[PDB]
This record gives C-alpha cells, sequence and structure tokens, in this order.
C-alpha cells in the first residue's frame, strides 16, 4: 500500500499567519482564531483572522434577523413548546402572502407580513455579502472572479424569491421559508408548469451540475495524482510549467485527445460552475412569465 | 501531434496487459490492451444500439430508446427485440467502461503519477451498475432498470421517483444533493480563487496563494489550502455519487412505501408524539 | 417566441464559450509538434490566442504565451519504429537522464518565494519556530527503500512556510550526505519511513541540491521526476 495524500501524515505549525496586507485596513481583522489538529489531517489547521468592516457587520446583523424571524415565527406555529420545537422543526414553515395581496406590503405579520420582513432580511444581507465578495479581492489587489461567480448564484436567487413574484405579480409565487416546504414548493412547481424535465433550461442546469462534479473529481483526482511534483502549487506552475502540469495535461491527451494547461482548467471550472445557476435561473424564469406548461411549449418547439 | 514537451513522456512500460503488443499511441491517444477492448465494447454497443434502432423502426436520436426486459422475464434472458439488445448493450457499455478506467491505469503508470483518477471514475462507474445492475438483481428483475433512450431515461427518472411519492424525501437523496450543490460552489470558488490571484487588477503582479489564503481568511475566517482543495473537491464530488448510488440501492429494497412517511419515526417518538400543538398535533 | 430565442441565443453563446475556452487552453504546449521536433502539419481546427503576460513578483520578470516552446535539455530517447506513434526507447538510463516516468522540466533554478519574498520552503530547523504539530516525527527514524534496505534516516523536514505543510523529508547518507525526498512518495511508520518508488542504492543517485537551505524549481522537478521513475525503472529490485 502507498500513501495516497487523502489526508496528511505530518503536521506542521509555526507563527500564526496574519496573511498579506496590501491595500486591506488592518484595524478590521480579528485576532487568530484557535488551531484545529482536526482540520489539519486534511486542510489548513489555523482559522483566522477574518476581516470584520462595516459592511461585514451589517450583512451579519441582517443574516441573523432573517434567521431569527423565521425562527420566532416557529417557536410561535410551536406554541411555545421546546419538544414541539424539535419534534416538528422540519414541518414548520414561514410562508409567503396570499395571492390576493398582490406585491403590496399590505398583509398581517402572521400571513405573509413577517415573509416580507424575513425577505428584506435576507436581500441586505446577501448583496452586502456580494459587496464583500467584491471589496475584499479589490483591497487584495486581486481579480474579481469570486463576486462575478457569486452574481451566478445570487441570480437564481433573484429569480426564486425577487424578480418571478414581480413579474407574475405576487409575492405568493415566492417560496416558502421552512425544510419541508421549500421541497414540497419544488415538486409543485415542477408539477403545475407541466415537468422541469421538458424545460431546456432544466436539462442544461443539470448537465453542468452533474459536469461540476465530473470536472472537480477530474481535477481535484489530477491535482492529487501530481501532488508528488507539486501539482497543488498552481500559480507557480502557471508562470512557471513543471513536470506536474504535463504529465496532469497528457494523462488527459492519452486518454481522451485533449488537455488543459494549469490556468485554463481553472477557467474550465469556473464556467462549468457558473453555468448551474446561469441557466437555470433563466429556465425558472421563464416558468408562468412566457411558458405555463414545459411539455406543451416542447411539444411546438417553439 | 505531439505537444511541445510531450515527446520525453513516451517511453515504452506501464502495460497491464499484452506487454509491448499494445503500447502505442494513434494521434493522441493511447491504446493499450485496454484501449483496444474500449474500441471493441463500444463498437459492439454502438452497433446494437443501430440494429435496435431498425428493430424500433426509428433513426431520430431524440425517439430511438432502447428498453430492458418488461418485468416478467425477471432476471433472465430475452428475445433480442423484446430486452435482449438491453441486456448485450449493457454488457457492453461495463465492459467499455471499465476497460476505459484499465485503460486510465495504464496511462497512470507510464506516466509516474498515482492513481486518483480512474478510482475516481470507478465511483460513477458503480453509480451506473447500481441501476442497471445491483438494484434490478436486489429486486429481481432487468425492468426496473432504466432504458438507453434520451427522452425515455428521464421518463424512467419521473416514474421511478414518484413512485415513492415526492422523492425529495428519500434522506440519502437528501445528503447526495447535498454534496452536489456544495461542489458545484467549491468548483466556483477555486476557479475564481486562482484566477483572481493568476490574473490581478491592472498592471498588478500575480498575486501568491497567500493572497488565496488571505482572500478567504478575509471572507469567511478560514481557508482550507490548495492541497485542501483538491482533496475537497474530489471528496465532495466522489460523496455526492456515494450518497447517489446508496440512495437508489435502498428504494425498492429496503424501503419501498412512500418516503415522505419515512419521517414519521421521529414525530412519533414516544416523548413528544402525544403532546398537542404545532404542525402534528 | 422568448423561450425559443432564449435557448437558441444560449447554445450560440455556449459555442462562442466553447471556442474561447478550448483557445486558453491552448496557451502552452502548441503549435503541436512531429516526434522530431518540427512544426506539425495538422494544427486543428482552434487558432493560437493572442498571447497575454503575466506579471512575475519580486522582479522575476513576466510570462508571455503562447511563446516559443522549447525544452532547453537534452532528451535522451530515439524512435523505436519507422512511423509515428509508438514509444522512444531511453538511449542510456532513464532515471539518470531524467526521461519518461523520470522526466523533469527546465523550470527557473529559482526558489519559489513567497508573498512577502522569502523562501517559499526552507528545512524546518531554520523555519522560526515552525514544528511538528500532530502525528508521528519522521524526524531521526530509518529511511527503507523497496529493496528492503536502509538507504540513510532523517535529519529534517522541509515545510512550506505560508502554507504550513510538510512538502520534503531530508535524508542523509552512508556518506554523509543529504537529499531531498517529496513527502508525498514517503510512508511514516512507527520504526521507519519507507520509500516504495526507490531501492537503497538508487539514494545516492537522487538529485542533489546546490544551497543546503533552499531548493529552486529545476532542482524540485530533477528530484520529485527522479523519485517518481523508480516506481517503473526499480520494478526489477521490487519485492512483494
Ligand atoms: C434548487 C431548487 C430549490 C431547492 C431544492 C432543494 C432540494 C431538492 C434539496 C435542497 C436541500 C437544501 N436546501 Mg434547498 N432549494 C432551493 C433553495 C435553497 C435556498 C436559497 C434559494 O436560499 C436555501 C438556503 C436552501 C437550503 C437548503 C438546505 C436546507 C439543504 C442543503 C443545501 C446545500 O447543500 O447548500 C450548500 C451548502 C452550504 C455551504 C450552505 C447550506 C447550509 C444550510 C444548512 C443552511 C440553509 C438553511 C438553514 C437555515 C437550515 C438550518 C437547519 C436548522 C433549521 C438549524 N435551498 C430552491 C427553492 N434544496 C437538500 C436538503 O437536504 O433539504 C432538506 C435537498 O435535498
Ligand atoms: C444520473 C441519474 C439518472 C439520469 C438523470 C438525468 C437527468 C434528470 C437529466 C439527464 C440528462 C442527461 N443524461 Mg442522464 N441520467 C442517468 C444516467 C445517464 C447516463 C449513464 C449512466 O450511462 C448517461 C450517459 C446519461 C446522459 C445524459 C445526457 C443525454 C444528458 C446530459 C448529461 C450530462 O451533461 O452529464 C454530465 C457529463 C458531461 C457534461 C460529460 C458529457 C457527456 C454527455 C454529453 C454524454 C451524452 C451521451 C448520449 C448522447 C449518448 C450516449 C450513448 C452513445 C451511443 C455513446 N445519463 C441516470 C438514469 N440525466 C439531462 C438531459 O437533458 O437529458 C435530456 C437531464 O435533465
Ligand atoms: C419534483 C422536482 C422537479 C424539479 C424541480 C426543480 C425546481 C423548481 C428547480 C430545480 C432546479 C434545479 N434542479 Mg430540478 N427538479 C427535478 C428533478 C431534478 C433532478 C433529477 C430528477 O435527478 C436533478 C438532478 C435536478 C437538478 C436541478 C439543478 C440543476 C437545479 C438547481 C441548481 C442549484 O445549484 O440550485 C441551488 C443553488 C441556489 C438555490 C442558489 C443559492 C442562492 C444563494 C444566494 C444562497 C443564499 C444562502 C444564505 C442566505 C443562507 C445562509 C446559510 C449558511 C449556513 C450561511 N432536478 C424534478 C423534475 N428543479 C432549480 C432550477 O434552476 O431550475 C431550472 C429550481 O428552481
Ligand atoms: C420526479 C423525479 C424525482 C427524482 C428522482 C430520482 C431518481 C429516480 C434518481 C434520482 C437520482 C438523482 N437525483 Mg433526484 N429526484 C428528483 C429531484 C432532484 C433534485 C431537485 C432539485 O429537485 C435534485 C438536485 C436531484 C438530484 C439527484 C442526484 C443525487 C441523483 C443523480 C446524480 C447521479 O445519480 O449520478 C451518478 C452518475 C451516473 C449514473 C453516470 C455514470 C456514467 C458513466 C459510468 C459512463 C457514461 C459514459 C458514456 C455513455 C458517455 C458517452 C461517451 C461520449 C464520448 C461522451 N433530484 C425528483 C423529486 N432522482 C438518481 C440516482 O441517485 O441514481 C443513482 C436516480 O436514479
Ligand atoms: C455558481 C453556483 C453555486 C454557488 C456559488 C457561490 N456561492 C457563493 C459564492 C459563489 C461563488 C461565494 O462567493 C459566497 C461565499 O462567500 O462563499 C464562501 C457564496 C455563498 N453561498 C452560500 C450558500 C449556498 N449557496 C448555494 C449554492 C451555490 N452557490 C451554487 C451551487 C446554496 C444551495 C445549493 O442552496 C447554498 C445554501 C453561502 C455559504 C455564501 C453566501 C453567504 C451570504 O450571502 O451570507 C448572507 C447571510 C449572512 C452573512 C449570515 C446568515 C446567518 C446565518 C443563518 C447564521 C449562522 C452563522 C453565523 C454567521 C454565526 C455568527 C456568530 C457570531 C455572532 C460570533
Ligand atoms: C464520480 C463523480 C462524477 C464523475 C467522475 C468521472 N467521470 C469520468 C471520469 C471521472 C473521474 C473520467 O476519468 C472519465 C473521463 O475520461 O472523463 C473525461 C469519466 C467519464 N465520464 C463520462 C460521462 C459521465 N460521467 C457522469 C458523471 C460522473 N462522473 C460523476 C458525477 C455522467 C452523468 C452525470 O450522467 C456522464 C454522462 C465520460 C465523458 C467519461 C467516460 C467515457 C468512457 O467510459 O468511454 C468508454 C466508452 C464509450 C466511448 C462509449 C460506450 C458506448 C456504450 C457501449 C453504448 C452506450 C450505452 C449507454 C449506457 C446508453 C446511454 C444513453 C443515455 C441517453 C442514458
Ligand atoms: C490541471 O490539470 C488538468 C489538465 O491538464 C493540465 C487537464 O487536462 C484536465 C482535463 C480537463 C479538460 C480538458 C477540461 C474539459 C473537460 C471536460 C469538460 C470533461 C468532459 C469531457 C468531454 C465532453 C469529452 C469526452 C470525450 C472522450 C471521453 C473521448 C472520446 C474518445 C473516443 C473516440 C472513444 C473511442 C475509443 C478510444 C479513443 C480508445 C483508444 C483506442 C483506439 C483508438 C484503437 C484536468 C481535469 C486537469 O486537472
Ligand atoms: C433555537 O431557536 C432560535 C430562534 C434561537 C434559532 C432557531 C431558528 C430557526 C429554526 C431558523 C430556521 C430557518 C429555516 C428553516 C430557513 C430555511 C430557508 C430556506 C430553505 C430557503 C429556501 C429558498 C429561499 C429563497 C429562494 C428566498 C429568496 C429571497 C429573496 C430573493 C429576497 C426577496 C426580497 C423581498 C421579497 C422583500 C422586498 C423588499 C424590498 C423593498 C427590496
Ligand atoms: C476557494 O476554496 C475554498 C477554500 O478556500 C481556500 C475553503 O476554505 C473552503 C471551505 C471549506 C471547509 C472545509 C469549511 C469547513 C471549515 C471549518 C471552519 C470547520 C472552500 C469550500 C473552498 O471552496
Ligand atoms: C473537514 C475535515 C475533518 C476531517 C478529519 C478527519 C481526520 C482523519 C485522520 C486520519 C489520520 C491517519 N493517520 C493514520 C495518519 O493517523
Ligand atoms: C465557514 C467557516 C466559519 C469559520 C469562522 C472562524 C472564526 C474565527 C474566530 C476569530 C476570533 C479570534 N479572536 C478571539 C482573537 O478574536
Ligand atoms: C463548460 C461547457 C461544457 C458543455 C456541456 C454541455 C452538455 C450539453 C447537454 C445537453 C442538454 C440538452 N438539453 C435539451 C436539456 O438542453
Ligand atoms: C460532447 C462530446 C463530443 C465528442 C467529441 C470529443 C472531443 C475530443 C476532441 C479531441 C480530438 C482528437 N483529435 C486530435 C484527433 O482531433
Ligand atoms: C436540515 C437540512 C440541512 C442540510 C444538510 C444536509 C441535509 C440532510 C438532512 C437529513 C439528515 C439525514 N439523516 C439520516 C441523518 O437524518
Ligand atoms: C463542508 C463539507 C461537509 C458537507 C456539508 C454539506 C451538508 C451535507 C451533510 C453532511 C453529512 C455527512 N455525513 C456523512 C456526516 O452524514
Ligand atoms: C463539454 C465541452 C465539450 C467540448 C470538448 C471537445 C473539445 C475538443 C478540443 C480538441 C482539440 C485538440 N487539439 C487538436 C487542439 O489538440
Ligand atoms: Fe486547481
Amino acid at each position: 500500500a502507498e500513501y495516497q495524500n487523502i489526508f496528511s501524515q505530518v503536521q506542521v505549525r509555526g507563527p500564526a499567519d496574519l496573511g498579506m496586507t496590501e491595500d486591506v485596513n488592518l484595524a478590521n481583522r480579528s485576532g487568530v482564531g484557535p488551531f484545529s489538529t482536526l482540520l489539519g489531517w486534511f486542510g489548513n489547521a489555523q482559522l483566522g483572522p477574518i476581516y470584520l468592516g462595516s459592511l461585514g457587520v451589517l450583512s451579519l446583523f441582517s443574516g441573523l434577523m432573517w434567521f431569527f424571524t423565521i425562527g420566532i415565527w416557529f417557536w410561535y406555529q410551536a406554541g411555545w413548546n421546546p419538544a414541539v420545537f424539535l419534534r416538528d422543526l422540519f414541518f414548520f414553515s414561514l410562508e409567503p402572502p396570499a395571492p390576493e395581496y398582490g406585491l403590496s406590503f399590505a398583509a398581517p405579520l402572521k400571513e405573509g407580513g413577517l415573509w416580507l420582513i424575513a425577505s428584506f432580511f435576507m436581500f441586505v444581507a446577501v448583496w452586502s455579502w456580494w459587496g464583500r465578495t467584491y471589496l475584499r479581492a479589490q483591497a487584495l489587489g486581486m481579480g474579481k472572479h469570486t463576486a462575478w461567480a457569486f452574481l451566478s448564484a445570487i441570480w437564481l436567487w433573484m429569480v426564486l424569491g425577487f424578480i418571478r413574484p414581480i413579474l407574475m405579480g405576487s409575492w405568493s409565487e415566492a417560496v416558502p421559508y421552512g425544510i419541508f416546504s421549500h421541497l414540497d414548493w419544488t415538486n409543485n412547481f415542477s408539477l403545475v408548469h407541466g415537468n422541469l424535465f421538458y424545460n431546456p433550461f432544466h436539462g442544461l442546469s443539470i448537465a453542468f451540475l452533474y459536469g461540476s462534479a465530473l470536472l472537480f473529481a477530474m481535477h481535484g483526482a489530477t491535482i492529487l495524482a501530481v501532488s508528488r511534483f507539486g501539482g497543488e502549487r498552481e500559480l507557480e506552475q502557471i508562470a512557471d510549467r513543471g513536470t506536474a502540469a504535463e504529465r496532469a495535461a497528457l494523462f488527459w491527451r492519452w486518454t481522451m485527445g485533449f488537455n488543459a494547461t494549469m490556468e485554463g482548467i481553472h477557467r474550465w471550472a469556473i464556467w462549468m460552475a457558473v453555468l448551474v445557476t446561469l441557466t437555470g435561473g433563466i429556465g425558472i424564469l421563464l416558468s408562468g412569465t412566457v411558458v405555463d406548461n414545459w411539455y406543451v411549449w416542447g411539444q411546438n418547439h417553439g | 501531434a505531439l505537444l511541445s514537451f510531450e515527446r520525453k513522456y513516451r517511453v515504452p512500460g506501464g502495460t497491464l496487459v499484452g506487454g509491448n503488443l499494445f503500447d502505442f499511441w494513434v494521434g493522441p491517444f493511447y491504446v493499450g490492451f485496454f484501449g483496444v477492448a474500449t474500441f471493441f465494447f463500444a463498437a459492439l454497443g454502438i452497433i446494437l444500439i443501430a440494429w435496435s434502432a431498425v428493430l424500433q423502426g426509428t433513426w431520430n436520436p431524440q425517439l430511438i430508446s432502447v428498453y430492458p426486459p418488461a418485468l416478467e422475464y425477471g432476471l433472465g434472458g430475452a428475445p433480442l427485440a423484446k430486452g435482449g439488445l438491453w441486456q448485450i448493450i449493457t454488457i457492453c457499455a461495463t465492459g467499455a467502461f471499465v476497460s476505459w478506467a484499465l485503460r486510465e491505469v495504464e496511462i497512470c503508470r507510464k506516466l509516474g503519477i498515482g492513481y486518483h483518477i480512474p478510482f475516481a471514475f470507478a465511483f460513477a462507474i458503480l453509480a451506473y451498475l447500481t441501476l442497471v445492475l445491483f438494484r434490478p438483481v436486489m429486486m429481481g428483475a432487468w425492468g426496473y432498470a432504466f432504458p438507453y433512450g434520451i427522452w425515455t431515461h428521464l421518463d424512467w427518472v419521473s416514474n421511478t421517483g414518484y413512485t415513492y411519492g415526492n422523492f425529495h424525501y428519500n434522506p440519502a437523496h437528501m445528503i447526495a444533493i447535498s454534496f452536489f450543490f456544495t461542489n458545484a460552489l467549491a468548483l466556483a470558488l477555486h476557479g475564481a480563487l486562482v484566477l483572481s490571484a493568476a490574473n490581478p487588477e491592472k498592471g498588478k503582479e500575480m498575486r501568491t496563494p497567500d493572497h488565496e489564503d488571505t482572500f478567504f481568511r478575509d471572507l469567511v475566517g478560514y481557508s482550507i489550502g490548495t492541497l485542501g482543495i483538491h482533496r475537497l473537491g474530489l471528496l465532495l464530488s466522489l460523496s455526492a455519487v456515494f450518497f447517489s448510488a446508496l440512495c437508489m440501492i435502498i428504494t425498492g429494497t429496503i424501503w419501498f412505501d412512500q418516503w415522505v412517511d419515512w419521517w414519521q419515526w421521529w414525530v412519533k417518538l414516544p416523548w413528544w408524539a402525544n403532546i398537542p400543538g404545532g404542525i402534528n398535533g | 417566441d422568448l423561450a425559443s430565442l432564449a435557448i437558441y441565443s444560449f447554445w450560440i453563446f455556449l459555442a462562442g464559450l466553447i471556442y474561447y475556452l478550448q483557445t486558453e487552453n491552448m496557451r502552452e504546449g502548441y503549435p503541436l509538434e512531429n516526434e522530431d521536433g518540427t512544426p506539425a502539419a495538422n494544427q486543428g481546427p482552434f487558432p493560437l490566442p493572442k498571447p497575454k503576460t503575466f506579471i512575475l513578483p519580486h522582479g522575476r520578470g513576466t510570462l508571455t504565451v503562447p511563446g516559443p516552446e522549447s525544452e532547453d535539455r537534452p532528451i535522451a530517447l530515439a524512435r523505436t519504429a519507422v512511423s509515428e506513434g509508438f514509444p522512444h526507447a531511453p538511449t542510456g538510463d532513464p532515471m539518470k537522464d531524467g526521461v519518461g516516468p523520470a522526466s523533469w522540466v527546465a523550470r527557473r533554478d529559482l526558489p519559489e518565494l513567497d508573498g512577502h519574498g522569502h523562501n517559499k520552503i526552507k528545512p524546518m530547523k531554520a523555519a522560526a519556530g515552525f514544528h511538528v504539530s500532530a502525528g508521528k516525527n519522521p524526524i531521526g527514524l530509518p529511511v527503507r527503500g523497496c529493496d528492503l534496505e536502509i538507504a540513510g534516516k532523517v535529519v529534517d523536514i522541509w515545510v512550506d512556510i505560508p502554507e504550513q505543510m510538510a512538502r520534503f523529508l531530508e535524508v542523509e547518507l552512508k556518506d554523509g550526505s543529504t537529499r531531498l525526498l517529496p513527502m508525498q512518495m514517503v510512508k511514516v511508520q512507527s520504526n521507519r519511513v519507507h520509500v516504495n518508488a526507490l531501492s537503497s542504492d538508487l539514494f545516492a543517485g537522487i538529485p542533489t541540491i546546490k544551497s543546503p537551505t533552499e531548493v529552486t524549481l529545476l532542482e524540485e522537478d530533477k528530484i520529485c521526476g527522479y523519485v517518481a521513475g523508480g516506481l517503473m525503472y526499480a520494478a526489477p529490485k521490487r519485492k512483494s
């Protein structure tokens, strides 16, 4: 049996790594968290620091407020009884206003008002978090790829809770906050739109979701297979190609007749991933606004 | 026909079967004994599909479909026009996939690299086999297997799922899904992070892995590191598939009722089953 | 209808994206070559992209790709057939010559640097104050090769500073000099470090480093290529 590099055999530690400075406002960085030997078998042992800042605080406060608003409603649905809370945890649901209120903010707290407030908090939490992925790259002089990628996830999210409801004319079209209910919503959405398997953008979204796992399995396995030549030091392989990057490319050229580079694999990666939610958001956004029934649409192609 | 750096690696050796007999390339493609096996299996398989198409009476790719034996045939043979072709195509598919994995192993050995790739691929093969072989066998008929057709295979997924109600309630399926979504999330971030470092703001120098750790600690208070992320993408994607296979192998065998009802075990726990209020009282 | 328009558009977009992606991934290794090193007649349907330039940190320069490709080293292999597509036999000792699974690339003969401009990899003794934090400490253990003979003993671990990981074991041989062994190619056991890639007589042949407290990207490639090459090339001296 040979060593496979899934878990490390020996961990080493040195002074807490406080990170690169560049243009980062250092006043806004925490101290270092603890060191987890458990984590260190698989990844880095070090926790923190983290960056705080004004946007950070806003996003976290907002995110908590979203979480607590749903949880308060849940406790209420449980009649304040801890045992019923845990029993029925996956069954509770904070639901959007009924169709009759349309897009108005005029529904009672118990019948949708609270849904809108939780949604409001979720909206400022996510967008200020988006702001943070741009700003943390900026302060480090880095490209904006993370924020561009995040924006694609945000797109499916915005379509589900915000843009599709607005275009349909009511908040009742949006997704409820609950474990089992969000699933029922999903199954129902497909039933009511003539089976999402007939939506070409749903099938594309699947090709990409499956493609992501295919590609991450390929890439992750390839890098590990060449880690004995320093393959995971990808930035320096980009700047100065080594025998790791060459054995990697040739594995694939010889197998399937074409190959990537150390930099370009990362572009196949980012795109395979973002296209899950890009095509997904489009398929949902079209559902009910333009196409009532995918099976029907599919019979006419147009 | 060769990459500029390619020649020094095209030495003899690494084969599992046949010594030097198949130790060669065709254009970029390595051959090997398992390249020959793959060609043979794939070729037969494709020919059999084209024959199954004639017996179905269509050539449109959106309509060709090769269905397994109906349930009454059990685990036995079937006339070719009525399930036999599926059965032979399935042996061909299996032979092709396994040959492809073993050819990948020959390529690893010639290249002096780890075996992680064919090992990973073997998970996908195990998933295919769960659906076409393991599950049908445990259930007692080939006809529970999915058919080979573009849309018909989707009909099978829909019909199979709704046999158990909303298939979302399969708990192994919930875990599988979570690994799929988490995998895509991590793929996005890995691609973006490497590229943000390699392609910094205009005029700046390439960032370092130190910047990559920094960015992710700044953002969420942790960074798994450059070895860790590749360990992670691999674990997430193999776990997603392990749980996919699991979620199906347990369906129609140990659990065959409506998956939503499985969850009653928690609600019916004696401590709280009978307290009024909430959703289930 | 708008859905028809969106789907048709998407497929056009996707063809464009795949074209972009495949050409990005042609920044290294192209143009394709015949086995003799001259440009191949058939380059395929994707053309080379416009060059881009990476600015390297710490005065190391730039990299522009695609650019002229050359091995920048002698390749001790010769044809075994009269036509394209067959293996090339080593003309000497492929481990010493650095071909096949023993290959190395003519990377820069400088050390990789961290974000502060210091050597990324250092012996732990010179890395303040890094130490083993978990697992069996390999330092002091005998090193055994695939011939089941002792080749030497571990005298240090070389560590990646910014990423806090073990990268090599430094092993001292019978003559008092040392070699680097990639961490990925050894098995730390309770009483020994086991190296399946190399029999013990091949340890002396491991490429040496020029300065005792740093290792260059070129030296890493030669060391790692050589050790991996033992899998194929030390197989006669291994050993169930
Ligand atoms: C895509 C179409 C559907 C949908 C279809 C499904 C299906 C089908 C499944 C899920 C599943 C999940 N979905 Mg959903 N899901 C939708 C939109 C979302 C959105 C959103 C838009 O904001 C959220 C937060 C969730 C979150 C959830 C998680 C509860 C769960 C695992 C997600 C994951 O691995 O993420 C990636 C991992 C992360 C890093 C973050 C996720 C962490 C989770 C735990 C936090 C999310 C909610 C949180 C408040 C729950 C805490 C539980 C207790 C109350 C303490 N879904 C839309 C409406 N989702 C799976 C499940 O297990 O459901 C029970 C599942 O089988
Ligand atoms: C995995 C769980 C389910 C199932 C669930 C679904 C669902 C749901 C969907 C698909 C969809 C797809 N499935 Mg399916 N699928 C199943 C098993 C398979 C198997 C198999 C095990 O052999 C195959 C080859 C396919 C392949 C297909 C593709 C036609 C299509 C896009 C897949 C993709 O990009 O994947 C990711 C991998 C890559 C990106 C690599 C590319 C490889 C693809 C393009 C291979 C195509 C093969 C096909 C045209 C013909 C193969 C036989 C030839 C004679 C050689 N499915 C099982 C039964 N599949 C989607 C679709 O639109 O169908 C209409 C879709 O919505
Ligand atoms: C009965 C169910 C229906 C069906 C109904 C739906 C519906 C409805 C939808 C999908 C969607 C999808 N379906 Mg479908 N689905 C069907 C069958 C399948 C099958 C199958 C049969 O094998 C598969 C593989 C899939 C696969 C997929 C995905 C390709 C796609 C969602 C991608 C995604 O990453 O979303 C997950 C990612 C997100 C939801 C974005 C996350 C948003 C960000 C901003 C997160 C915020 C989180 C934060 C605030 C919470 C913090 C908590 C943390 C702990 C901190 N479906 C059947 C036919 N499917 C989605 C789609 O795009 O369709 C086209 C969708 O809306
Ligand atoms: C109405 C339908 C039901 C449904 C019922 C089912 C059923 C039924 C199944 C799933 C399964 C899946 N479902 Mg579901 N499920 C639904 C809702 C969803 C939703 C959602 C958001 O609503 C999601 C995300 C999912 C997600 C999941 C995945 C966990 C899983 C599919 C991936 C997989 O098995 O890969 C595994 C990968 C493979 C099988 C591919 C292997 C192929 C390799 C070996 C070779 C191919 C090579 C060749 C032919 C290529 C051609 C060569 C060319 C040159 C390219 N389901 C609804 C509720 N679901 C499936 C599963 O787990 O299967 C095990 C399954 O059978
Ligand atoms: C491209 C498609 C894929 C994708 C990509 C993606 N997601 C993204 C981004 C990108 C590239 C990131 O940049 C961003 C990120 O920062 O990731 C680390 C993110 C992200 N995607 C996330 C989740 C997520 N993404 C989804 C998946 C996907 N994202 C797609 C598959 C899903 C699914 C599948 O449903 C989930 C649930 C987050 C981890 C992160 C966005 C974080 C965010 O918007 O935060 C807003 C709210 C908060 C700031 C906190 C919320 C409150 C919590 C409920 C409280 C619990 C914890 C609390 C923080 C503790 C506080 C304690 C202190 C008081 C001490
Ligand atoms: C385990 C994690 C994920 C994964 C990993 C994975 N896949 C792998 C590998 C790995 C690491 C590769 O090494 C290997 C590869 O070479 O990739 C480029 C591969 C591979 N994954 C592939 C496909 C694939 N993987 C899939 C999924 C996954 N692969 C998992 C999500 C899927 C999905 C999700 O549906 C598909 C379609 C191929 C691109 C490739 C293997 C190619 C191969 O085996 O070639 C040899 C055989 C042929 C050339 C054709 C055989 C023809 C048959 C005899 C007839 C066809 C019968 C078929 C059953 C009918 C299907 C009809 C459909 C409409 C259903
Ligand atoms: C222990 O108890 C306490 C209370 C302490 C803590 C426990 C709390 C609990 C149990 C919380 C549980 C939370 C759960 C289960 C939440 C799950 C949510 C899920 C599954 C979400 C899934 C889908 C969400 C979507 C798609 C929502 C999208 C939202 C938007 C796009 C926002 C749109 C904004 C709107 C409508 C407001 C408009 C306002 C303006 C003017 C912008
Ligand atoms: C851009 O690459 C990535 C890393 O960044 C350098 C990570 O760090 C992580 C985070 C991974 C883990 C294991 C979270 C759990 C850790 C704790 C705090 C228990 C992901 C997903 C990732 O994509
Ligand atoms: C998310 C990371 C948490 C995973 C922790 C798993 C720890 C595995 C430890 C195995 C150690 C193996 N060995 C023999 C070297 O000790
Ligand atoms: C998704 C991963 C979340 C990990 C959060 C890690 C938090 C780091 C805590 C740092 C606190 C250090 N301290 C006490 C000195 O301020
Ligand atoms: C990063 C690009 C990779 C491209 C992979 C695209 C696979 C196409 C699968 C066809 C999906 C068919 N349909 C009708 C559902 O759209
Ligand atoms: C989406 C699947 C389409 C099948 C095509 C597979 C792409 C392989 C391209 C490599 C071609 C090899 N070569 C150099 C002979 O052209
Ligand atoms: C509340 C769901 C949170 C998302 C994380 C993964 C979802 C799986 C939840 C089901 C747990 C499965 N099981 C068997 C332990 O109950
Ligand atoms: C960050 C990697 C961990 C995966 C998190 C995604 C939620 C899936 C639930 C994990 C459950 C896995 N397991 C085996 C403990 O049940
Ligand atoms: C999922 C994306 C599918 C497209 C992959 C097929 C692209 C093949 C590129 C082959 C080109 C190889 N070549 C001749 C440039 O060396
Ligand atoms: Fe990578």
